[PDB]
Parts: structure tokens; C-alpha cells; sequence
RNA sequence: CAAUUUUU
RNA sequence: GGUGAAAUUCUUGGAUUUAUUGAAGACUAACUACUGCGAAAGCAUUUGCCAAGGACGUUUUCAUUAAUCAAGAACGAAAGUUAGGGGAUCGAAGAUGAUCAGAUACCGUCGUAGUCUUAACCAUAAACUAUGCCGACUAGGGAUCGGGUGGUGUUUAUGACCCACUCGGCACCUUACGAGAAAUCAAAGUCUUUGGGUUCUGGGGGGAGUAUGGUCGCAAGGCUGAAACUUAAAGGAAUU
């Protein structure tokens, strides 16, 4: 389960949310694993991956959306995408796909 | 608070017009500008303009809706009537 | 050396007939019915009517040549007794004993998955 | 007033190749006149016919098979693949009381542009120094191989067109490779396809014409 | 193209002749449901929003998916004025008076020390203009539906 | 008063069953109660099977059987199932014959 | 005699003793 | 098929 | 056509039939049982997601956190309502054909409401195991589901099974010491050898779940609930 995994990287997991600042982790080339959400708008959608090919990092795409992956990792409010620049302790940079 | 028990919605009109009318557009007209949640933004901002019409405020982009909700009872049976059917023409 | 044919019996109640055709199937040749071999009405289920009727039946199709029928017997089907007419084995013995040959023969009684509420009611039929 | 039985065509039909000897019946349709002849007539129709005549099998009394037929050809007409189902009393000559009963379809895309639904059926029997009656399975091994029943008919098809599938059925393989996955969990009685229905021919098809005969 | 769309489609904004630029089931909210294809003189079977059957050819036009605006009708108005404001961009069709406390001659109905029509209703089409009004050379009065597909 | 001690029919702690339908008098009955008497004799005559083959090309080919089940009613049962009654001590037995 | 026909006269003659309440009063 | 009344 | 027997209705414009397709919506056969799951009503064709519950396992944990409940609350078959979608089959009202003395009843052929779905409703059913909820112990006997523990055990380490045991189920059979009015009962037992807790209900039958009063409903109706008068049984079980 994808929802057992994302859910411990609280714990010790480097990660940042926002957009600016999923950019700007992805700016250095040093964070990997960007998370995404379904309704994004598709304009929005490509420079992430874009960037992505060059810094050669995962994009899984999650099946569910924005207004849902909100209380998919704990906090309040509608965050669209995810950016896990470190998972000290994880299990998702490896086993997934 | 809750002002008054039973009427609420459209207690505007008074006492005219009928009672089993206005309790049968008291279950449409709070539908008729409630805001709803268009899924292409992740919020909740979408109101009316036009019965027919249906603009989010955040967003800036009108669907084409139904006419007093945003999608009707035969709006959810024709796009799965072309998803059960886009397939096996195909494949 | 036979030609095949198939009789597809409609054996029920108050009457019952059959038609051969082609191996195909869509063709269809002498259907001879209950009405047809009395006026009385009452008796076209009876025996005494498919007697009449099969022998009739392989007449028809003699002058047609066919040698050999593959009849397929079937009851009232749907939502009825599920169970062949009294004339269900007098229009199968006849053919057989009017000069036609019989061969890979079952039935075709449409077994349903049960719906589409039977008539009568709730409380059955009362009689 | 005509007595219109003198105006049909007596008629031949056609196996298809991959049996054996093909002479399988003959038909009654029409004359080739003006305003839409009898040759393109047809074009649609079924034979029911069983397997007993087809191979001379006497143990294959049940599966009967119908019959795409497509063309015709110089007092001839040639035949596809349609699929098969059982005889009605073989089915019910096996299930009786006080067992189990798993089906579990998988239509699948095949090679070439069909697809098809595909069946199976099960049966539980008790290894004998039995003593029970009603033969159970724990209704997870219930839900557990009635997904690897749909991984089974995931390999022999995608791949290798049915026109030797046909030659995978008529000596049930696929039956004996249920056997196989089946033989660790619960082990089964015997087991059977049961049904094939298609439901996606493409084209008119002159380029598998020559295939089906010899 | 509605001949290269297959079975089942229920669509819209089809067209009784190809090349014509609209003509059938745009109204707000209904649809129209297509039911095969004759193949040979490519013609095919298409229902309507009061259940007669059409037959069209293959190249007419057609959008799937029923028209915006449903619901619609099922909400009183309350208000003379949101019918006035209804019949705002259409016609001077509002009101419509009776014709039977008309006058005499004004309309075939009126007159008397009562309002009673006295003729019939339903006059045929055989009667001509100027005189066809109460009702248009119908068969069925009286409250039950008729409805479409009966058993 | 009482009469049958497994009062209705074979059933306690399921409340309701689901309703299967007669095939005599085309009555709903609760599913547990009425008979399901199977029926399986052959498709012939009074046997007639030399006539059977004789007439049978690839030779008798099968000795063709049968399959049916009955659901009856209340009514018709003891009406057409020949037992009518059974005696006070034997209302406890459970016999097939 | 059912109780469900006792039960169907004394359930609408009751209303017509109990519709004199708004005609009356 | 239909069969009712026969009277502290 | 349909019945005991006939009549509606349909049909040379190709009916009833045979094949080929295709659609509509309902519904889940044959497996289906002395069996499962849920507080109850109810629950059956697959796969996935979300949460939940039971049973057993343990030498884990907290230490009376507990049993029942007036007032107040969530759920609650079908029918019915109100408003849209969908409306195959059945089918109150009605139409119509036999039936007889009458049949607007039974039987026949049709057919709107309802049946299906979404939102608001209604709190009633033989919602029956006519057996409130909990705790102790008291005879056996064989099955059966789910978990668990063993056996020099067959099959292919493996999973199902065979046997022995135990837990908790749902039931069954024998028997009575016991219980009662009997029928019957492992609980309806451990009750004049009368007291383990704990909620409710009944005092002859009628009037009647009626009148007035209140409350909940949009209405049908639901909850609480007499009196006047009337009169010896109504009644439960069992033998002939
Ligand atoms: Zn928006
Ligand atoms: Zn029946």
C-alpha cells in the first residue's frame, strides 16, 4: 500500500510542499520523487516532469487529486504537489513500480 | 441564530403564491446558487451567471452545466454511456 | 449418405408444432400445427394430434428430400412448467416410424436466472 | 399455389480446416436472380452443429459449435470460427448438491482484431477416507483461484490466433492446465471452459478465406 | 458523421439532411437516440423526443451528448412578471385571453347569458382558416397519459 | 397451539430468506419451506428404444436423459405429492421415503 | 370477520366524525 | 368449471 | 389465444413460429443445505477502494473502568406521499371474456399508480423463536461452521482431509431426575424445600386503540389514553 508509504515519511523524511518551493528543491538537482495530484491543470503538469527528465528523479503519478491529497498527508488545506527532497527512513524512493 | 423553523430559503415571497409551491422551489432555489466544488481547481467557488451557465471565480473557466444544478441526473448516464462505448469500438 | 435436417418441436400446452429446416437454420419448411389435424381445439396437445401431425410433417419434407433430422424437442420454456406437452413423444415415435431417420437430438428449453416476476400474482394462482 | 420448394438452391456447407475431413452438411436457399441475388444472400448465418461429426469423436457427444460463414463460392461456400458452448444436459449432469461452484470470465484482446468473453467452470470432490458430504472450500481459496483462473487464459491466448486455438480446445489442454495451478490449493474435480461468445469481427475478411481449407 | 459513430449514441444536434446546418433536438435539454444502421441504402432508425420514428441517411451530422438546460420547465415561475420577463425576446403571445367571455364576434366561443361553447372542441382539419380554434381534429380527450413504448 | 416442533421450516436466527416461486399454481413461497424434489427419468417412450434404434443414425447415441426440479406450494402439494397426512408419531421422523 | 375489516370501518368512520371540525367550527 | 339455503 | 370447456385479443398489411442482430430496465436461477453474516429489518453475478465487526491466539497492556434503564436519541420490510430521472415484467382502480341468480369475485385477455433509482418523508408489520438483557451451575449423544492444540496419518515441503481435544456459534436426537394445565421444555430447570441482579407489561370480555386534551407529521396516520353503558362468560390445552 502507496498509503502506508507516504504517510511515514513525516517521520524523519526531508519533504516540502507548495509549488515554488517543489521547483525550487527540483531547481538543485539534489531532491528526488515528485508527487503529484490528478485535477492539476495539464499546462501546470509538464514543467514539472520537464525538469524531471533532466534530473533523471520518479514522478509517480497519484490517482487521486488535489482536494484529496490533502488528507492524504496530514495537513488542512488543498496542497497540490509533493516533493520528498530526502526519506531517511522510507520505503518508497526504491519499491515503487 | 437559525432565525426561523421551516420556510428559510424563500421565506421572501411571505404568505402568497401557495405553500406546496414554495416548499417545492425552497428544495430547488437552495440549490440554484449554492456554491459548488468544480473538480478542475480543488476548490469551491462556483456559482451561477446564467441558467445554464455555471463560473467559478478562482479559475476563471465556465462549464457549460446544467440548468439549476451543475450536473443532472441525465448528465452522469451519458458519460458513461460513451464510456461504456469508446472502448469496443476501438477495442 | 443422409441429408440433415432439425425439427425444433415446440411441445406445450394447447398446442403443438414443428417445422424442419435447413442445417443453417433459417430456411424453414412444412410447419404443420395443432390446428391443422382437428377441429376440436381441446386436443391439439393430445398425442392424438402430433400423431396425425409428425407423419405429415416427413410427408412434406419426403417430396422435399429430406433424409435425416436432427429434431430438437423443447418444453413451454421462460417462465411456464419447463416441461414437454403430452404430444411431445408423439411427434418424436411418428417421425421415426414415417420413414425418416433421427439422429443427435437433445432439447433447447431456455433455462432462465430467475426474474422478470411470473404472472398470477403473489398469492398463485388461485384455481 | 406454387409449391415453392422448387425454387431454392440445393446447397452444400463447409468446415473449416484445422479438423478433420470438412464435407459437413448441405443447405436449401434460393435463385441468383435480378434484384439482390442469392449470392450475396446469406453472409450471416450459424451452423449448429456438434463436435461428434466433425473429428467422429463419440466421448465429445456435447460442445456443440456454431459457425461464421462469410463468403460463397462456386456451388460452395467456405466457413469461420464462432465459438462454443455446452449441450444443456451436460451442464446440468454435474452439478448436483452438496458442493461448490467457481466462474470467473476474463475477456481478452486477442492477436489479431477480436475479442471475446471466455468461461470456466469448477467442481469439488472428496479424496477418499472421506467422511463429509458437502465438500467446501474456504471461501478464500474460492477468491483466490478465481483470479489465477484469469491469468490462465492470459498466456495460451494474447498471441498465436484462434484459428489454433481451435487446435488448444478440441483436446481441452487448456482444461488439463487447470489441473496444473489448481493441484496445491484445493485440488478440484474435472474442469471445463464451458462457454466462448465473440463479439468483434473487424471485416469482410477474403485474406483468412484461403486458411480455412486445403 | 452519425454512420461512423456505432450503436446506442444518444446524441444531439442532428441533422434530418446532409449539409443543412442543424435542424433536429436542440431544444434545452433533450436528446435523440439512434437504433442501428441499415446498411444497404445507408439509412438507419432513429427515435425522437416524442417517440416517432425517423429514418435519416449516414452522412447527416450530429454532437453527442444530451443539450445544457435540464430540469427546466419543472420550477413554477410564482410571478406574472417572470412570465412577462419570460415572454420578453420571444412574441406579443401574453397573455392569451379566452375566447368564450370574449365577445360574440370576436372569437367562435363567446356570447350568452352564460360562457358556454356550445359546438364541439375538436373541429377537423377539413374545417379551414378563421374558424379552427377549441381544438386541433383530435381522437382522445379525457385525463390518461399516452405514453411511448407501451407494453 | 403447536404442532411442528422445528416450527416453520428448517430455519431459526435468519429472519428472512429470500422468495423463490412455485412452478404448479406460479405461488412465492419462502425458500426453505416447500419441496425441491429433483425429477429425472430420460427423454424416450414408454421406453420405445428399439424403435429408437432403428431410427438412430450414429448408432443410439445416447440414451438421452433428463433434468427439471419443482418448487411447489402449500396447496398443490399434498394436492399432487401422494401423502396427504402423516400419522403423530411420525411427524418427528425424517425420512426420505 | 378479520380484525383487519373491523380495523377498515372504525379507520374512516372515524374521519368522518372528526371532518365536522372544519366545517362546523 | 359451477354445489347456495337449510334456521333457540 | 387461454383455460375443465370456450369467448376476448392478434393474424395473407405475413401472425404464432425459425434465424440474425440490437436496445430497455428489472432481477440474480442450477451450487443454496438443520449452513454462514449482522443489534434488528435484512443480506446472494464478479474485481477494486474506503472504513467497520466477530472468533481465537498471547506469559502484552489499564485497573472496576462494570449490568439494566425512566426522560432524550441513531436504525427500522412492504405499501403510501412529495418532487425529478427511468418506466421491461407484474399489477389495486378501471376496461373487458367465460361463471352462475347476482360477479364491477374467484378464472381469462388488457392496463394507468406502484414496482427501479436520487433527495425529503412516514416509525408501522405474525418487526413470531408469540421465548426482555446479564451471571452461576445441572444429564447425556452424534453431527456441523469458524479459530486453535496434537497424531510414526493418505495425497501432492505444501493445501485439503482422517482421528483425538477444546473454544465460541446455529441447530438436532435420546432421556427424564426436574418443570408445568396440557401440548411440550435443556431451558419454559435450580419456585410454597418460595429472595443471583435488572427494564417493561397485564387484572374478565366488550366500547377500543374509540371521545375529548396534548405532541409528532405535508397528509394518510403514529405515541399517550379513559368514561358512560353492557354481561357471565369470552378463553387456553387435551380425550371421545
Ligand atoms: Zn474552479
Ligand atoms: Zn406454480
Amino acid at each position: 500500500s502507496i498509503n502506508q508509504k507516504l504517510a511515514l515519511v513525516i517521520k524523519s523524511g526531508k519533504y516540502t510542499l507548495g509549488y515554488k518551493s517543489t521547483v525550487k528543491s527540483l531547481r538543485q538537482g539534489k531532491s528526488k520523487l515528485i508527487i503529484i495530484a490528478a485535477n492539476t491543470p495539464v499546462l501546470r503538469k509538464s514543467e514539472l516532469e520537464y525538469y524531471a527528465m533532466l534530473s533523471k528523479t520518479k514522478v509517480y503519478y497519484f490517482q487521486g487529486g488535489n482536494n484529496e491529497l490533502g488528507t492524504a498527508v496530514g495537513k488542512l488545506f488543498r496542497v497540490g504537489v509533493v516533493s520528498i527532497l530526502e526519506a531517511g527512513d522510507s520505503d518508497i524512493l526504491t519499491t515503487l513500480a | 441564530a437559525k432565525r426561523t423553523k421551516k420556510v428559510g430559503i424563500t421565506g421572501k415571497y411571505g404568505v402568497r403564491y401557495g405553500s406546496s409551491l414554495r416548499r417545492q422551489v425552497k428544495k430547488l432555489e437552495i440549490q440554484q446558487h449554492a456554491r459548488y466544488d468544480c473538480s478542475f481547481c480543488g476548490k469551491k467557488t462556483v456559482k451561477r451567471g446564467a441558467a445554464g451557465i455555471w463560473t467559478c471565480s478562482c479559475c476563471k473557466k465556465t462549464v457549460a452545466g446544467g440548468a439549476y444544478t451543475v450536473s443532472t441526473a441525465a448528465a452522469a448516464t451519458v458519460r458513461s454511456t460513451i464510456r461504456r462505448l469508446r472502448e469496443m469500438v476501438e477495442a | 449418405s443422409q441429408v440433415f435436417g432439425v425439427a425444433r418441436i415446440y411441445a406445450s400446452f394447447n398446442d403443438t408444432f414443428v417445422h424442419v429446416t435447413d442445417l443453417s437454420g433459417k430456411e424453414t419448411i412444412a410447419r404443420v400445427t395443432g390446428g391443422m389435424k382437428v377441429k376440436a381445439d381441446r386436443d391439439e396437445s393430445s398425442p392424438y394430434a402430433a400423431m396425425l401431425a409428425a407423419q405429415d410433417v416427413a410427408a412434406k419434407c419426403k417430396e422435399v428430400g429430406i433424409t435425416a433430422v436432427h429434431v430438437k424437442i423443447r418444453a413451454t420454456g421462460g417462465t411456464r412448467t419447463k416441461t414437454p406437452g403430452p404430444g411431445g413423444q408423439a411427434a418424436l415415435r411418428a417421425l421415426a416410424r414415417s420413414g425418416l431417420r433421427i439422429g443427435r437430438i437433445e432439447d433447447v428449453t431456455p433455462v432462465p436466472s430467475d426474474s422478470t416476476r411470473k404472472k398470477g400474482g403473489r398469492r398463485g394462482r388461485r384455481l | 399455389v406454387v409449391d415453392p420448394f422448387t425454387r431454392k438452391e440445393w446447397f452444400d456447407i463447409k468446415a473449416p480446416s484445422t479438423f478433420e475431413n470438412r464435407n459437413v452438411g448441405k443447405t436449401l436457399v434460393n435463385k441468383s436472380t435480378g434484384l439482390k441475388s442469392a449470392s450475396d444472400a446469406l453472409k450471416g448465418r450459424v451452423v449448429e452443429v456438434c463436435l461428434a461429426d466433425l473429428q467422429g469423436s463419440e466421448d465429445h457427444s456435447f460442445r456443440k459449435i456454431k459457425l461464421r460463414v462469410d463468403e460463397v463460392q462456386g456451388k460452395n461456400l467456405l466457413t469461420n470460427f464462432h465459438g462454443m458452448d455446452f449441450t444443456t444436459d451436460k451442464l446440468r449432469s454435474m452439478v448436483r448438491k452438496w458442493q461448490t461452484l467457481i466462474e470467473a470470465n476474463v475477456t481478452v484482446k486477442t492477436s489479431d482484431d477480436y475479442v471475446l468473453r471466455i468461461f470456466a467452470i469448477a467442481f469439488t470432490r472428496k479424496q477418499a477416507n472421506q467422511v463429509k458430504r458437502h465438500s467446501y472450500a474456504q471461501s478464500s481459496h474460492i477468491r483466490a483461484i478465481r483470479k489465477v483462473i484469469s491469468e490462465i487464459l492470459t498466456k495460451e491466448v494474447q498471441g498465436s490466433t484462434l484459428a489454433q486455438l481451435t487446435s488448444k480446445l478440441i483436446p481441452e489442454v487448456i482444461n488439463k492446465e487447470i489441473e496444473n495451478a489448481t493441484k496445491d490449493i484445493f485440488p478440484l474435480q474435472n474442469i471445463h471452459v464451458r462457454k466462448v461468445k465473440l463479439l468483434k469481427q473487424p471485416k469482410f475478411d477474403v485474406g483468412a478465406l484461403m486458411a480455412l481449407h486445403g | 458523421p452519425l454512420g461512423s459513430v456505432p450503436e446506442g449514441t444518444i446524441v444531439s444536434n442532428v441533422e434530418e439532411k446532409p449539409g443543412d446546418r442543424g435542424a433536429l433536438a436542440r431544444a434545452s435539454g433533450n436528446y435523440v437516440i439512434i437504433i442501428g444502421h441499415n446498411p444497404d441504402e445507408n439509412k438507419t432508425r432513429v427515435r425522437l423526443p416524442s417517440g416517432a420514428k425517423k429514418v435519416i441517411s449516414s452522412d447527416a451530422r450530429g454532437v453527442i451528448g444530451v443539450i445544457a438546460g435540464g430540469g427546466r420547465v419543472d420550477k413554477p415561475l410564482l410571478k406574472a412578471g417572470r412570465a412577462f420577463h419570460k415572454y420578453r425576446l420571444k412574441r406579443n403571445s401574453w397573455p392569451k385571453t379566452r375566447g368564450v367571455a370574449m365577445n360574440p364576434v370576436d372569437h367562435p366561443h363567446g356570447g350568452g347569458n352564460h360562457q358556454h361553447i356550445g359546438k364541439a372542441s375538436t373541429i377537423s382539419r377539413g374545417a379551414v382558416s378563421g374558424q379552427k380554434a377549441g381544438l386541433i381534429a383530435a381522437r382522445r380527450t379525457g385525463l390518461l397519459r399516452g405514453s411511448q413504448k407501451t407494453q | 397451539p403447536k404442532k411442528r416442533a422445528s416450527n416453520g421450516r428448517n430455519k431459526k436466527g435468519r429472519g428472512h430468506v429470500k422468495p423463490v416461486r412455485c412452478v404448479n399454481c406460479s405461488k412465492s413461497i419462502p425458500k426453505d419451506k416447500a419441496i425441491k424434489r429433483m425429477a429425472i427419468r430420460n427423454i424416450v417412450e414408454a421406453a420405445a428404444v428399439r424403435d429408437l434404434s432403428e431410427a438412430s443414425v450414429y448408432p443410439e447415441y445416447a440414451l438421452p436423459k433428463t433434468y427439471n426440479k419443482l418448487h411447489y406450494c402449500v396447496s398443490c402439494a399434498i394436492h399432487a405429492r401422494i401423502v396427504r397426512v402423516r400419522s403423530r408419531e411420525d411427524r418427528k421422523n425424517r425420512a426420505p421415503p | 370477520m378479520r380484525a383487519k375489516w373491523r380495523k377498515k370501518r372504525t379507520r374512516r368512520l372515524k374521519r368522518k366524525r372528526r371532518k365536522v371540525r372544519a366545517r362546523s367550527k
